[PDB]
């Protein structure tokens, strides 16, 4: 049938698929599709914020290593 | 800011006058892009009006 | 690019090796900001509304 | 910039700090004068749309 | 006569004359007035650009003289 194989694609189709993926994912855990509020989005974003904060602090540590190193003896 | 501060700890102190003109003007370009990002307006919805 | 070049010409040599991570990430961050496309008052169509 | 560079080669070295505020601020005015020429319209007829 | 003498003039009359001059000039060389494109304009501008580029380099040379004159020996 139609749609098989590695054909071309567009940016409107990529978001279209992400909409069906979120909506069906909700139906497996909440058994309803109303989606007045979309908690999957929020719960994912919270992890992205967490990872970002860890890396930001990570860069902060590297910045101090060059400003005030341990090698300044004598 | 981090890129700028790291040079001073090395003691090269290349900034001031001739040198400072680069970071000074470059800083403006970043602000100029975020302004166009919050583009548009006139929507006028707000807690005090509702 | 001028700033990294200015520091090198001045003899600091601080950005050699891992120090180069700062200019590299900034260039990436700059690329992301100017590549978002049109989001306006007439061009209202965007992921949050579609 | 030429007017600026010409003074350093003469050794007066009057720029930096107090002095540099003049050419720094002066530069914005010229740029402000060109952007005013940008207000000629708000439309597109680019090859991608044609 | 109607237009003789040395009376006053306005901005719109200045462009008005230069337009009649361009249209009648090409009529002497190409024998047609359709003027799809107006090549007289471009060929003239190309000379103006040439003079401007010469002045820029010429002025660029004077700037170099102050940065490093001949009397600063040793």
């Amino acid at each position: 049938g139609s749609g098989y194989g590695l054909g071309l694609s567009t940016r409107t189709q990529v978001t279209g698929y992400q909409f069906l993926a979120r909506r069906t994912a909700m139906a497996l855990t909440r058994w309803r599709v109303r989606m007045e509020i979309e908690p999957g989005r929020r719960q994912t974003l919270a992890v992205v914020a967490s990872v970002s904060a860890a890396l930001v602090i990570c860069l902060g540590a590297l910045l101090w290593s060059f400003i005030s190193p341990s090698g300044q003896l004598n | 800011g981090g890129m700028v501060a790291m040079v001073f700890a090395s003691g090269s102190h290349v900034f001031g006058g001739i040198g400072s003109i680069f970071p000074l003007f470059m800083m403006v370009g970043i602000m100029m892009m975020m302004f166009r990002g919050m583009g548009g307006g006139q929507q006028q919805m707000s807690r005090p009006k509702l």
